[PDB]
């Protein structure tokens, strides 16, 4: 929730930059090397109409 | 983000600023003060103001 | 810019010149130089300002950061800050400004042809149109109390509708032979007053 | 004999010196300190004194190493005493602290342990030094200076640390808390003392500025005030019974209330015996008025009045009786202040004369109507007051009362104080504030500055004999602040007036409404041991609380008031006070025989001069200049009265009053309004007449001392009579005012004013004048005035705030001299309302701690400014004005003034430089004569117009430098021919056509080309000299020969041709004529270690030819300086602490390079850019400015003056007219000449780079013969492509030779491995970087299409039979990747070797599938082309989600780059991006890695990220990144990476160096942004490194060809 405070951390996650380490997934996240199962979704929610985002 | 106590009310007291957020309008309840229209109501919130005792 | 040009094409048509006419004791004398001369300051800082923005608008010369900021303030219709040096009543608009201050320089070249004709006393002016009114007051009286060597204290004022001024309103009354009755009208203007000193 | 002389002089000094002991004297049977210091202190300046005196002369030759050991042991020996002073005068009250004060070992035990350690090792060191009281004894005892600072560190080290016990104290002792810190610890310890207090009751108390003690100091007989009137206690209060410091205080304060109770008494009691009779005796009326104190007497006939019309209205005969009797008495005030008095006495009977004055007016007006009953309004509404002396109670016998608002007296001595003038208005005042007050409200009156509201509030408060504070608040006062002063009122019981409260920072203004809330409610639970909650804590409130108000609404925009705060205070209305009645009470009480004549005459000349004067920003005609008129017309009649009495009488009022007025109001007019104010005198008073001059002692002081330093002075008709009457003008406003200022444009002489003036009146009355000139807009407010710790309650001193409490302490004998504080920078209201307090009447500086510094009679606060269109009434007001104007300083003076410093004090500092010297100046003596030829000249260039506002003496000095630099040349040419001097009339000959040039390229060498050739033009036709005969060809494409002719530049230029190395490498230019003019110019300008700026349009090439220049000065250090909108000192300062030192000296601390006998030059490359304050200043700039003329800046550590040893600077900037500048000051233009170097045109630039192209076409002979049609295709594309693409389109469409330099340095790539070519291959690869470098940076398709359009006919037109189809196609690409050399491919293969690249990029980095067309191509093929080239950033705008990082990341991949992004998240701050930026630089130089530095706009979240990535981005260093453990961790990981690469360096700055390439080397950054309308615009002026050495794409959206 609040995504009017939206953290720059997310953006490799919804950019889908990810790695490809033979059968196995690994993405970054900060700085850790993360392994993401396949089942993995993420929703952001909003109370605010009138907000502006860039 | 809370549920309060039955009896419980939060005043905010403010002057008509573009400032205000949207969300607070959106979520309080706004009440306006203003100068009265006529003499006759202004009589009347000023007689309603001064206690009948004094 | 072709309606902006257009415009600042047909502002100065009511702006031409003003003479700078002033080696005299009374204070008649210098008030009108020094207020002649200010409206000639004015005058020409603003018409160097036309030419700058009607030659930029429609011709061969570059913008600069003043330029700019004077192009800005013409286009959203504010009086531009270096302009206002007198006093402008409650923010007008640049459209009622320039035939305001065109009237200011068509009254002070009135003054400059009586001057380029004592010859100044018998004038007529109107206070809108003067800088600084308050400062004619003060001239006026300070004139007439050294022409008859009294106080300059002890100086009351008499009013009928040896001074003549013009452009005085009332407001929410009328003068029938100097005196005041009330009446809805919302302004009545006065035809001239005349200030005399006792 | 004259050695033998000097010889007994310095056996006299070795004597006077084996003789001399440090004086001794016993400490309470502990120790034996050293006392005496000012004679010590005396004797070693005038030594010093000495020394440098025989050293400049005769014959110090013959004892030069015996003198040099006597002048550095002295400096050692003062450098000792000077921090002993120190360390011995903080030593004496913390032992006093440490052992009077108890609980202190329980409290701060580390703390008494550390002090018990600092004293042993003090004692020790006093048992040394008292062993042998010899001071080279002394100086023998090893390691002092060590020991001394050590002791002076830890000492201040448990000082700071000793805070917390302050509170503590002040707990106790109520009027503590308005007593700084450092002052109450000298309170504490000198308890035992007493006699060290003195100093301190000025501030502890409200008048009592001593305490008169006993011989034996145990008992304290009574308090003095100031002007040395005594009170004496009735029961002596006793130290000796051993009381603690705040309970005998307590007692005083006590006992001072019920002795003045006791005096109201017995005074009350004789003025009820004088006043029953209809007459009185003025022999016992003036006996009595010494025998009652003045606050005293004034109370006693207020309550006699009051008593006596009291029981006349009781019963229309007794209020006839007495108002007579009242009649009487002031007739008899009259006839006695009318001679000759005491001053004291005679200020009492002024403040009797204004209650006499002010009690008939009121009985005048109670007799005119019909009063009948006391309990009428029309007398309940007066302030009346009641004595009973049958109450038991001595505190509470007087009653003063007003309309149903009871008081009592406070009881406070007030000392003389100054009485106010009882207007009608200052009486509606008292009754709405007293309502007020008794409606437990504050007070609040409001209006414009000047109508009388603080000194109302003031007396108001003197008349409830209430102590009252005044504090000028500011935004600096936080709420723990208002707390602090909120509390400390609570404690003592005291009135608060803080003035200028409307700018309180509106949430503190919100914040502190509850602190007033909650006093108001605490007095109201008092009207009925009472507490109130303050800072969370409970405090007792005593009952003479006031929280007053005072505020100009809109006076400079301030904040505003809130209704919650607003209902918390009782508003009034004040505008027009009764100055009529002012001047009438005050002229009438100094004694005018016609008092209300000279009033009504008065007050409306004043009318009259605010109206019929100009209007000018520093004209102030208001109450306090009416005030201070008064005030002088008294001071003027008192001196000449003495004057007459030294040989009653009668008079002239009438020309003392006009001679008042015209000492006080002439100065600060403009020239021509002089005649205009004495026809005001002359019409208003007709026999007036004024003197003048009587100055004569003065005068010849001041013509001694501008002879001494070679100025021109003038006797009043002369030439330099209108800046020697403005001296004398000053030199009277400094004696009868507080605060002055020297308005007047830029080049005036106020300077040169105020020092020769400060030098005469040093040398006429002995007493010692030391000046301190403080720039205030060079530092912020908070390093000026001071800073509040938000965690710990500390103050850090300000500059001004530091300089005046080191004069108010005045240990080094500060009070005796005269210090005169000058503010030479320019006022606005941000930091001048803070010396409001100080220029009122109050004299005293109001600081956040709620400790006072008053002001000292000796110090006088002087402005040195520019223009006051920015300072407001209030400031203006205060302060006596001086107007300098412009033609009171004329050119010819100046024309003496530098024939004067030519002809002595020789250059390379009898002398053959100064024979050389003299022979030029009576050479050029004809030529600056009056008109001449140079003020001709100047005027022309006045009449021109030029890139830059010009100023004579700007130009002027320019001028003055390059004469000097022709004498250095005349001296290089004798030295060069030592066996044939320079023939006398070769050196007139060739002086006589220098001076033509200097003139010539001092005016005009900031105009265009056209107008440097018009003042050619008419310096031909003014001057009688001969010049070249060349109609066509100007005199400014001339030089002047050591041989004394005229020869051209065009001799100078040769046709060199560059080698195919170096094509186009920085370092290469190939001369033209303005290049060799403006490097010779440069060269000119740098001899003398003068500061220049370079204007010109970007990429003109105005850091290439300073370079150039500096190339042939080899003992200069170039360091790049890149500024931006967001600049500040702080930048210069690091630099400064990077590539400079602070070393100290005994005349003070300087600032010199590390490496020596080389003068490092600063080079500001974008000086335009920093902001302009929304009062029009730049803080860099008056930073330089400052450093410039003053030679030196502020250093902020610890306020110590940092002297420049070897600094200047070189400028560069932008025209004004650009979109990102602001025009520079016209006090900072004074000193930097400017000359504008611009574009060099088609004919030049055919040159220029037809010799590139001719070398760089020398690989393969076959394409030789199309250099020439190459440059012409070349520069057409070029100048076409300028004219339309122009800034005001888009903000980044900027063109200039550096594009035609990178586009041949291309070309040359190129064709530097391929050694074969046809002139289809030519022609393909020309359009192909004419392309990359025309078409990447725009925006749309129309202007793209226009741009291959151009280069089409282009090519067509200068490229005849030629194959057009083999030369020009649609993807025209170029890439390096599919063979080994750059050769053009075509789009299927290229296409294809992507496809398989990003195959194997999928499974290796990025597992993000791409789908390929022609714009991805041709976007990865231009960020190879950038990646491939050293310091290649790029500046890619688009939208979000075009893929730009993507791209980049797969290019670096390919390239071997390695990819960095900051990884910003929450709190992200700066010192994380430092820390980013820091790894960043280590692994790219240190670790000699590739780094592709990927940043994006959405990473930014300050300007110090843009200052920072600007620095990095145009220098490849940022100073200040490293400093101290991390510094030295880059130093050893850098000699490591040295080490590894093969080169062996040492010390620091090649390493630095090496570095720096590496970083240059190694080191690429890709800015990713959002395209904006403004955001682009703000982003270029924010940072120019983004818009000049970035190369811009704009990848924009996707097209529909993108999107098919
Ligand atoms: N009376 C004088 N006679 C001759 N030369 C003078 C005289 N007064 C000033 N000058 C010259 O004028 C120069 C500039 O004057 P000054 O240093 O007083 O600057 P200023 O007017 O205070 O400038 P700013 O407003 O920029 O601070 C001085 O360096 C000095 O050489
Ligand atoms: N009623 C009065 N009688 C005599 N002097 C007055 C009177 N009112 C004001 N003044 C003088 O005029 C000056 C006005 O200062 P003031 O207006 O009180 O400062 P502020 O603008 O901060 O309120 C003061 O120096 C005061 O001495
Ligand atoms: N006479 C010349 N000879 C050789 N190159 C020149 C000449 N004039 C200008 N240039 C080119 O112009 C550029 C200089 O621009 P620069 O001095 O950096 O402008 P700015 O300092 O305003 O950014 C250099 O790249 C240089 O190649
Ligand atoms: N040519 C392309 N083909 C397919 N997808 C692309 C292409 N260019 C960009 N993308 C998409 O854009 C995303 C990359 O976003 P990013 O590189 O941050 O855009 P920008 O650089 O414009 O901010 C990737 O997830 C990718 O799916
Ligand atoms: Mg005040
Ligand atoms: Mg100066």
């Amino acid at each position: 929730q609040d995504v009017e405070s939206y953290d720059p951390v997310l953006n490799p996650v919804l950019n889908r930059e990810v790695r490809r380490t033979g059968g196995r997934v690994l993405i970054t996240l900060g700085d850790q090397d993360i392994d993401l199962s396949p089942s993995f979704v993420i929703f952001l929610s909003t109370r605010d109409p009138t907000v502006e985002f860039p | 983000s809370l549920q309060p106590h039955a009896c419980f009310r939060l005043f905010l007291t403010m002057e008509i600023n573009p400032k205000v957020p949207v969300n607070l309008l959106r979520a309080g309840r706004i009440f306006v003060f203003e100068p009265p229209p006529g003499v006759k109501a202004n009589m009347l919130r000023t007689f309603s103001s001064i206690p009948v005792s004094r | 810019h072709t309606t902006a040009s257009n415009w600042l094409h047909l502002i100065p048509q009511t702006l031409s010149h003003l003479k700078r006419t002033e080696n005299i004791k009374d204070p008649l004398f210098r008030f009108f130089e020094r207020e002649v001369k200010m409206g000639a300051k004015l005058l020409q800082d603003v018409r160097q300002d036309l030419a700058d923005v009607v030659q930029v608008c429609e011709g061969k010369k570059k913008q600069t950061n003043y330029l700019r900021t004077l192009i800005n303030e013409l286009v959203k219709g504010i009086l531009p800050r270096s302009w206002s040096h007198y006093t402008v009543p409650a923010g007008m608009t640049v459209i009622q400004w320039v035939s305001d201050f065109s009237e200011r320089i068509k009254q002070l070249q009135n003054i400059s042809l009586a001057a380029a004709s004592k010859e100044l006393k018998n004038i007529h002016v109107c206070l809108g149109g003067l800088f600084v009114p308050e400062a004619y007051i003060t001239a006026t009286r300070q004139y007439v109390a050294q022409a008859n060597s009294w106080s300059l204290e002890e100086l009351c004022l008499e009013v009928n509708v040896s001074f003549g001024v013009t452009g005085l309103k009332l407001q929410g009354a009328t003068c029938n032979n100097n005196k005041l009755s009330l009446s809805n009208a919302i302004s009545t203007a006065l035809p001239l007053t005349q200030l005399r000193w006792v | 004999q004259g050695e033998m002389a000097l010889e007994e002089f310095l056996k006299q000094i070795r004597e006077v010196w084996n003789t001399y002991e440090l004086d001794l004297v016993n400490y309470q049977n502990k120790c034996r300190l050293i006392r005496g210091w000012d004679d010590l202190f005396n004797k070693v300046k005038e030594h010093i004194n000495s020394v440098s005196a025989m050293k400049l002369s005769p014959y110090y030759k013959v004892f030069e190493e015996d003198a040099l050991s006597w002048e550095d042991k002295l400096n050692r020996i003062m450098a000792l005493f000077d921090v002993w002073i120190d360390v011995q005068r903080r030593w004496v009250y913390l032992e006093g602290i440490f052992t009077g004060s108890a609980d202190i070992k329980h409290l701060l035990p580390v703390e008494t342990q550390r002090f018990q350690s600092i004293s042993t090792e003090f004692l020790a060191l006093m048992k040394k030094v008292s062993k042998s009281p010899l001071v080279m004894d002394v100086l023998n005892i090893q390691g002092v200076q060590r020991s001394l600072e050590r002791l002076a560190d830890l000492l201040g080290k448990i000082q700071k640390a000793l805070g917390e016990y302050l509170e503590r104290e002040r707990s106790s002792f109520p009027r503590f808390y308005f007593v700084g810190d450092e002052d109450l610890l000298e309170i504490i310890g000198n308890s035992k003392n007493v006699a060290k207090l003195q100093k301190h009751f000025k501030k502890m108390f409200a008048g009592v500025s001593s305490i008169i003690l006993n011989e034996d100091n145990s008992v304290v007989l009574g308090i003095s005030s100031r002007e040395g009137e005594e009170v004496m206690f009735k029961t002596p209060v006793s130290i000796t019974e051993h009381p603690k410091i705040n309970e005998w205080l307590t007692l005083v304060e006590k006992e001072m209330r019920v002795t003045l109770a006791k005096l109201l008494a017995e005074s009350v009691t004789e003025v009820e015996i004088f006043g029953k009779a209809t007459s009185i005796d003025p022999n016992t009326y003036i006996t009595w008025i010494d025998k009652y104190q003045a606050q005293l007497v004034v109370l006693s006939a207020q309550i006699a009045w009051s008593e006596n019309v009291e029981t006349a209205l009781s019963s229309a005969a007794p209020l006839h009786s007495v108002l007579s009797n009242v009649e009487v008495t002031l007739n008899v005030l009259a006839d006695s202040v009318l001679m000759e008095q005491p001053p004291l006495r005679r200020r009492k009977l002024e403040h009797l004369i204004t209650e006499l004055v002010h009690q008939r007016d009121v009985t005048r007006s109670l007799i005119k109507s019909k009063i009948d009953n006391a309990k009428s309004f029309e007398w309940l509404s007066q302030m009346r007051f009641y004595f009973d002396p049958k109450q038991t109670d001595v505190l509470q016998q007087l009653s003063i009362q007003m309309a149903n608002a009871k008081f009592n007296y406070g009881f406070e001595y007030l000392g003389v104080q100054d009485k106010l003038v009882q207007t009608p208005l200052t009486d509606r005042c008292y009754l709405t504030m007293t309502q007020a007050l008794e409606a437990r409200l504050g007070g609040s009156p409001f209006g414009p500055a000047g109508t009388g509201k603080t000194e109302s509030v003031k007396a108001l408060g003197h008349q409830l004999g209430r102590f009252v504070l005044v504090f000028n608040c500011d935004e600096t006062f936080d709420f723990q602040a208002m707390g602090r002063i909120f509390v400390g009122l609570c404690q003592v019981g005291a009135w608060g007036c803080f003035d200028e409260f409307n700018r309180l920072e509106e949430r503190m203004l919100s914040a502190v409404s509850q602190q007033v809330q909650c006093i108001q409610e605490a007095l109201r639970e008092h009207s009925n041991p009472i507490t109130c909650e303050l800072l969370n804590k409970q405090v007792k409130v005593s009952p003479d609380m006031a929280i007053f108000i005072t505020m100009n609404p809109g006076y400079a925009g301030r904040s505003n008031l809130p209704d919650n705060l607003k209902k918390l205070f009782r508003s009034l209305a004040m505008t027009k006070p009764d100055r009529q009645l002012i001047a009438q009470v005050m002229l009438y009480s100094q004694g005018f025989r016609t008092a209300e004549v000279l009033a009504n005459k008065i007050v409306p000349f004043f009318k009259l001069c605010d109206e019929q004067l100009s209007s000018q920003s520093h004209y102030d005609f208001g109450l306090r200049a009416l005030k201070s008129v008064l005030v002088s017309a008294g001071n003027v009649k008192r001196e000449r009265i003495q004057k007459i009495k030294r040989e009653a009488e009668n008079l002239p009022e009438q020309e003392i009053l006009i001679q008042s007025v015209c000492e006080t109001m002439v100065p600060k007019l403009v020239a021509e309004d002089i005649p205009l104010l004495f026809s005001l005198l002359s019409d208003v008073f007709p026999g007036v007449q004024y003197h003048r001059g009587e100055m004569t002692a003065l005068r010849e002081e001041l013509k001694k001392v501008c002879q001494e330093m070679y100025l021109t002075y003038g006797d009043g008709e002369e030439v330099g009579g209108m800046w020697v009457e403005k001296v004398l003008q000053l030199y009277q406003i400094t004696q009868i005012n507080h605060g002055l200022m020297m308005v007047g444009p830029s080049g005036s002489g106020k300077s040169m004013a105020w020092r020769v003036l400060l030098k005469a009146l040093e040398r006429l009355e002995g007493v010692e004048g030391v000046a301190h000139i403080i720039d205030p807009k060079a530092i912020s407010k908070d390093h000026l005035y001071g800073t509040l710790d938000p965690n710990t309650r500390e103050w850090t001193d300000g500059l001004f705030t530091h300089v005046l409490r080191k004069i108010i302490d005045s240990v080094r004998g500060e009070l005796q001299k005269r210090q005169w504080i000058v503010f030479d920078g320019d006022v606005d209201p941000e930091w001048v309302e803070n010396l409001n307090s100080v220029l009122d009447d109050n004299k005293l500086l109001t600081l956040p701690n709620g400790e006072r510094l008053s002001l000292p009679p000796n110090v006088r606060i002087m402005f040195e400014v520019q223009d006051l269109k920015y300072a407001t009434l209030a400031t203006v007001s205060r302060c006596g004005m001086v107007w300098f104007s412009e033609d009171v300083l004329s050119t010819d003076m100046i024309f003496n003034n530098f024939l004067a410093r030519l002809r002595s004090i020789p250059l390379d500092e009898a002398s053959p430089m100064l024979q050389i010297q003299r022979d030029a100046a009576t050479i050029m003596q004809p030529y600056f004569t009056s008109n001449g030829l140079v003020t001709k000249a100047l005027e022309h260039a006045f009449q021109l117009e030029h890139i830059m506002d010009l100023t004579r003496l700007r130009c002027l000095g320019s001028l003055f430098s390059m004469l000097h630099q022709a004498c250095r040349n005349v001296a290089q040419y004798n030295a060069n021919h030592p066996d044939f001097p320079m023939q006398i009339e070769q050196l007139e000959r060739y002086i006589q056509r220098y001076l033509v040039y200097a003139i010539l390229w001092s005016l005009s060498g900031d105009s265009r080309l056209k107008m440097r050739a018009e003042l050619g033009e008419y310096i031909r036709r003014i001057t009688t000299v001969p010049l070249p005969t060349a109609p066509n060809i100007p005199i400014i494409d001339y030089e002047v020969s050591i041989s004394g002719e005229w020869s051209p530049w065009q001799a100078k230029v040769p046709q060199i041709e560059v080698e195919t190395h170096k094509v186009a490498a920085p370092d290469v230019v190939v001369p033209t004529l303005d290049t060799v003019r403006h490097e010779a110019l440069l060269y000119t300008w740098l001899a003398e270690h003068k500061p220049l700026v370079l204007c010109g349009p970007p990429g003109s090439g105005k850091t290439m030819t300073l370079f150039s220049a500096l190339r042939a000065l080899p003992d200069m250090e170039v360091v790049g300086l890149n500024f931006s909108s967001a600049t500040t000192p702080e930048l210069l300062l690091k630099t400064f602490d990077h590539y400079c030192e602070y070393r100290r000296t005994p005349n003070g601390v300087v600032l010199a390079p590390v490496q020596l006998g080389k003068w490092l030059v600063l080079f500001c490359d974008e000086i335009n850019l920093p902001d302009m304050d929304k009062y029009g200043t730049q803080r860099v700039i008056s930073f330089i400015r400052q450093m410039v003329e003053h030679g030196g800046f502020y250093r902020t550590s610890d306020q110590t003056w940092v002297k420049l040893e070897r600094i200047q600077f070189v400028g560069a900037c932008n025209p004004p007219t650009d979109p990102g500048r602001k025009p520079l000051s016209h006090r900072f233009l004074r000193h930097v000449p400017v000359v504008y170097v611009d574009y060099p045109g088609p004919a030049s630039l055919t040159q220029i780079y037809g010799t590139f192209n001719r070398a760089m076409l020398r690989l393969i002979p076959s394409l030789r013969t199309y250099a020439e049609p190459l440059t012409a295709a070349m520069v057409e594309f070029y100048t076409m492509s300028q004219e339309r693409f122009t800034q005001d389109t888009q903000p980044h469409y900027i063109y200039s030779p550096r594009e035609m330099t990178r586009w041949v340095r291309g070309i040359f790539e190129a064709l530097r491995p391929l050694e074969t070519l046809p002139v289809e291959g030519l022609i393909r690869i020309w359009a192909h970087e004419a392309l990359r470098l025309f078409q990447d940076r725009l925006v749309e398709d129309e202007e793209r299409r226009w741009t291959d359009e151009n280069i089409d006919t282009v090519a067509l037109k200068h490229f005849p039979n030629i194959d057009r189809e083999k030369a020009m196609s649609r993807p025209i690409l170029y890439s390096n990747w599919l063979s080994k050399d750059y050769i053009p491919v075509d789009q299927e293969e290229l296409r294809d070797y992507v496809k398989a690249r990003l195959k194997v990029f999928y499974e290796e980095e990025l597992d993000v599938p791409l789908v390929l067309f022609n714009e991805v191509l041709d976007h990865v093929l231009r960020i190879d082309r950038i990646f491939r080239q050293p310091q290649g950033h790029l500046l890619l705008i688009g939208v979000s989600g075009a893929g730009k990082t993507t791209l980049s990341r797969f290019v670096a991949w390919m390239n071997g780059l390695s990819v960095y992004q900051i990884k910003v998240h929450r709190k992200y701050t700066g010192e994380d991006f430092d820390e980013d930026l820091r790894t960043v630089l280590r692994r790219s130089g240190c670790k000699n890695e590739k780094i592709a530095f990927i940043m994006d706009e959405s990473n930014v979240l300050d300007s110090g990220f843009l200052e920072r990535m600007n620095t990095l981005l145009a220098n490849g260093e940022v100073p200040g990144l490293f400093e101290g453990d991390e510094y030295a961790t880059l130093m050893t990981q850098c000699k490591e990476g040295a080490q590894k690469e093969g080169l062996m360096l040492d010390s620091h700055e090649e390493l630095y160096k090496w570095f720096t390439s590496q970083v240059i080397r190694n080191l690429h950054v890709v800015f990713t942004m959002n395209p904006s309308s403004e955001g682009l615009k703000d982003r270029a002026a924010t940072s120019p490194a983004l818009f000049n050495r970035c190369v811009l794409n704009w990848f924009g959206d996707w097209s529909t060809e993108a999107l098919y």
